[PDB]
């Protein structure tokens, strides 16, 4: 998208692996507020918006 | 109500315990009142605050 | 301790910070008493090739 109209995907009914996000060597900024990336795998979330 | 003098003490203590237990449901500024979720989401450098 | 980090990563070599450098290369203790002295060594440790 563009910032004025920000695209949103509602991700649901799935098993999500977050190791791929953390193990990635490319992201410039991976700032997590309220949760920490390494411990994200442990929990299950009702809904995730992207 | 004839035994109110004892019941109020029981009620005050029950209330005192009920208030104390209810304080565990308060965040006090934290992201969550339940300790296990904070430790499950955050790492020590963030969890400690 | 002496080492040559990348510029973006300089923030990581600080107490309680995360990243590749901080997690798997050098970790500063969360209670660090110290000084992180850094300079722009881009003209000594970088070669054309």
């Amino acid at each position: 998208a563009s910032v004025y109209a920000w695209n949103r995907k509602r991700i649901s009914n799935c098993v999500a692996d977050y190791s791929v996000l953390y193990n990635s060597a490319s992201f410039s900024t991976f700032k997590c507020y309220g949760v920490s990336p390494t411990k994200l795998n442990d929990l299950c979330f009702t809904n995730v918006y992207a | 109500s004839a035994l109110g003098k004892l019941q109020d003490v029981v009620n005050q203590n029950a209330q005192a315990l009920n208030t104390l237990v209810k304080q565990l449901s308060s965040n006090f500024g934290a992201i969550s009142s339940v300790l296990n979720d904070i430790l499950s989401r955050l790492d020590p450098p963030e969890a400690e605050v | 301790d002496s080492f040559v980090i990348r510029g973006d990563e300089v923030r990581q070599i600080a107490p309680g910070q995360t990243g590749k450098i901080a997690d798997y290369n050098y970790k500063l203790p969360d209670d660090f008493t110290g000084c992180v002295i850094a300079w722009n060594s881009n003209n000594l440790d970088s070669k054309v090739g």
